[PDB]
RNA sequence: GUAGAGAAAAUGCCUCGAGCCAAUGUUCGAGUACCAGGCGCUACGGCGCUGAAGUAACCGAUGCCAUACUCCCAGGAAAAGCUCGAACGACCUUCAACAAAAGGGUACCUGUACCCGAAACCGACACAGGUAGGUAGGUAGAGAAUACCUAGGGGCGCGA
RNA sequence: AGUAACGCAAACAUUGGUGAGAAUCCAAUGCCCCGAAAACCUAAGGGUUCCUCCGCAAGGUUCGUCCACGGAGGGUGAGUCAGGGCCUAAGAUCAGGCCGAAAGGCGUAGUCGAUGGACAACAGGUGAAUAUUCCUGUACUACCCCUUGUUGGUCCCGAGG
RNA sequence: GAGUUGAAAAUAAGCAGAGAUCCGGAGAUUCCCGAAUAGGUCAACCUUUCGAACUUCUGCUGAAUCCAUGGGCAGGCAAGAGACAACCUGGCGAACUGAAACAUCUUAGUAGCCAGAGGAAAAGAAAGCAAAAGCGAUUCCCGUAGUAGCGGCGAGCGAAAUGGGAGCAGCCUAAACCGUGAAAACGGGGUUGUGGGAGAGCAAUACAAGCGUCGUGCUGCUAGGCGAAUCAGUGGAGUGCGGAACCCUAGAUGGUGAAAGUCCAGUAGCCGAAAGCAUCACUAGCUUAUGCUCUGACCCGAGUAGCAUGGGGCACGUGGAAUCCCGUGUGAAUCAGCAAGGACCACCUUGCAAGGCUAAAUACUCCUGGGUGACCGAUAGCGAAGUAGUACCGUGAGGGA
């Protein structure tokens, strides 16, 4: 899915509007990109599929409280 | 006509009497096919009595305390080894 | 352990003989006799339920299905046992 | 005849509660054969009808044999409805209704509501 | 037989083997079978007893040899059964396991009728139509076309 | 309107029989047709249409004593034949794995999947309906027991095929 | 309490006034398929080492990797899968249509599809409305009101506040602080608003209320029981008609040859439960707990609010566009504050987001049990008063007497 497991960010059903007010659908979805972030409780890289807001959490708050906030780490 | 003796008989003679009444039921099927004079009421109370026998045996399965599927595995674990034997009425 | 293919209530594996004239032809001409059995039956379960309840060595067990559903079994006994002396005892 | 077959809640036929037992002396109240006593013979609980002896006369024709011989004419009773009869004591000749007295023992017996005797027969 | 990390295999080297392959064939099976015929009764629908010769040659297959050879490019399935075999890995071990030689014993489920160049399947029909595969007799003919026929099966379900 | 038609232009005819009733059902004799079939067997399909007796309400483009029709009863016998208990192709389902609003899509091991590969029975007779199936003859497969040897054997793996 | 082995007669044998058939409560069996579940499968079959397969939980052993993870083995009455007419929630989500065309808009966030779940669901306990006067969670109805508005200011769309009713119920948690541990946690404390809580100190004890296997209590339900009162004449039959009597705590209904208060089953009324369920009332018991003074330091839910953009939805179509929620990116303050009061600023008023849970009023019928009907009477009423979703048609979805 296009969801981030740490922070529950999903896609956004948000129309796009032209100049003559014509509206298509344009399902708008997050930049949850592949990374491989270091883990201090095992001193090792984990391969994750992280949104950039969740990236700012795991660098700001640390991966332990964010991963226990989501509930999953392995 | 009360079947008071069935809760007096132990489990081995209970089960042997089940097998004897089933064999006598097969003899009633052969005598029904042979068109010899037979009692259909005995064909009724034969199977109908085996129902009594297996209710008493199943209550004895209940008061020990075991599951329904344990009675499936125990009953089908017994039914796999039944050597056919003719009844003692000869 | 020696399992059969299916555990099938062995005191009900046979249902009824067949009293047609061709069955008496199989008795007098084949040393065989005719039974009606249920569909869930074998050439190993019927063959054991003849050498025990009757007391006769059975030679072969030729089975067939009948399109009304039920199964028909031609059982041929051994040469040592006449089917006529063992069929009048039952009522054929 | 599907309009007249027995109604069957949970495969068993609905049997009616009635007021006439076998071995009783009934009187025909109104319909047809009015005012003559009689025993009853065979009981039909689903129709609430009762066949009673030697009054209802239905001369029926029966093909008797399979060889076509003697073809007998048999005079057979029919079913009069159970609400067309009352009970009779032979001491007071009057057709009376019913009633259920609960006597000193546990059993509950029938009772002619105008006279003082009991319809109920012992074990014989 | 060896040689290389080399049990089998593969590759390289050495040696022994003039024969090999498969349809066909003789005998047993196999005749106190089958069979023309006659012999005795008809429910005249068939049963009963006895029984001769049962060989050779010419044709010749679209069947076998046969995945046999020759030619060609467009270069022609997979896995198990089968056979051979070391290390590593799981289990069981002595009257247990393995390989044979004769001789006895044992024999798993389903399909089996009937139509199947069709009256029964598919075309709404007891429909001048369709339906994969097998057997391919005689004469005239190159021939499975054709014409007439043996076997076998019909006279096309309104007639006058 | 009692009009067209009665489904090829292979073709029937007679004598007997059955019955209440016969062009039509049966039997015989001729005649005629197909005969790389309009013959026999099996794959599919159908599902009881197969066989005896009974009936002729409906069906049969006529009739009917007949019937693939109605009723009752019976009939389909396998170690060897065809499939499964063996194997795989196309293809399908796909544990985990990746992806994706959901449903699910992609895809590996694995498992199914014959139209293929592997594996053992032929001749005569019986028979209202069954025959490589039932009987008799000779066989052949796959295991056990009975005798000689062996201490290792089976599976996975390596290879030929 | 008297005959029974269904419809459904007949036949053969039974079972029963030491109580059958039948009714009711609780149990037992429940082949095979179907979540289908040992494995395969062309559903109701095959093969079987006879097995709740898989996910989850528990326990042991524990790869690349030391701890891990993955795997394997085992236990387990073993939690989930599957089904469900309509209502409900969440997501994808049209088009014919209306605008007399049509694209903004409408139809419409409707239908449909998927997922989930309960007898209801959602929401719900104020970072709320309002306006200088006041209310106190949510939901629903009448109303304001077809008003204010919104809109190619077209077609259309359309609130909210004040007021009146149904129903009422409020509670847990994070942080600041103490204690144990390398964190991560755990156990006490605290969860409020014309502000509280933490820290320091002084007092003080018991009134009231909440939760609840367990069993005595109550009524109700799932079987039932007693239960009033008339004959005679009439053309087949009387319940109708005519003559003679009565019941009524009973004249609702259905049947009986024909229409019934007095024929039957019943009804009014009085009774009745071994067993299960439900209704509120007991119970061993767990709990909620109090008031004052000082202290602007410490705390009151952070990648959150806000902002630049792209939007969605509130009746409000980007308009002065606020409130609410998201996509990318930037990115605060703790009460001396922050948010709202329809751009925004100043003052005042109101409330305390970024943590969760809750009954009622409420919407519907595949149904169930009672009562009705200016509803139908075989072309009607359910498609279906018999084999009815049947025969039949289609490969199938499906159509359908």
């Amino acid at each position: 899915r296009r969801i981030c497991p740490f922070t529950g960010k999903k896609s956004n059903k948000a129309n796009r509007v032209s100049h003559s007010n014509h509206k298509t659908k344009r399902l708008q979805f997050v930049n949850l990109q592949y990374k491989r972030v270091w883990w201090e409780a095992g001193k090792r890289f984990v391969k994750l599929r992280l949104s950039t807001k969740a990236l700012k959490t795991i660098e700001k708050n640390g991966l332990d409280a964010v991963a226990k906030k989501a509930g999953i780490d392995l | 006509d009360e079947l008071k003796e069935l809760r007096t008989k132990t489990n081995e003679q209970l089960n042997e009497e089940i097998l004897q009444l089933k064999g006598e039921l097969f003899m009633l099927r052969l005598q029904r096919s042979a068109r010899e004079n037979f009692k259909p009421s005995d064909f009724g109370r034969m199977r109908k009595r085996v129902a009594r026998m297996l209710t008493v045996k199943r209550e004895r399965e209940i008061e020990q305390g075991v599951g329904k599927r344990l009675s499936r595995k125990l009953d089908k674990a017994w039914k796999r080894s039944i050597v056919v034997r003719p009844p003692p009425s000869l | 352990l020696k399992y059969p293919r299916r555990i099938l209530d062995v005191y009900q594996i046979l249902q009824s003989p067949i009293i047609t004239e061709a069955a008496i032809k199989n008795i007098a001409d084949e040393n065989s006799l005719l039974f009606t059995v249920d569909v869930r039956a074998d050439k190993k379960m019927i063959r054991e339920a003849i050498s025990n309840f009757f007391g006769v060595k059975v030679r072969k067990v030729n089975t067939l299905i009948r399109p009304d559903g039920t199964k028909k079994a031609y059982i041929m006994l051994n040469k040592e046992y006449n089917a006529s002396e063992l069929a009048k005892k039952i009522g054929i | 005849r599907w309009e007249r077959k027995d109604c069957k809640p949970n495969s068993l036929p609905k049997l009616h509660k009635r007021h006439v037992k076998v071995g009783d002396t009934v009187k025909v109240i109104s319909g047809g054969e009015k005012g003559k006593i009689g025993e009853i013979s065979k009981i039909h609980k689903h129709n609430s009808t009762v066949i009673i002896k030697d009054l209802n006369f239905k001369t029926k024709h029966v093909k008797s044999k399979e060889e076509g011989e003697q073809g007998q004419i048999i005079k057979i009773e029919a079913a009069i409805h159970s609400s067309n009869v009352m009970l009779i004591l032979k001491e007071q000749e009057v057709a009376d209704r019913v009633g259920h007295k609960i006597l000193e023992d546990v059993r509950k017996v029938r009772y002619l509501i105008k006279t003082g005797e009991i319809v109920d027969t012992p074990d014989r």
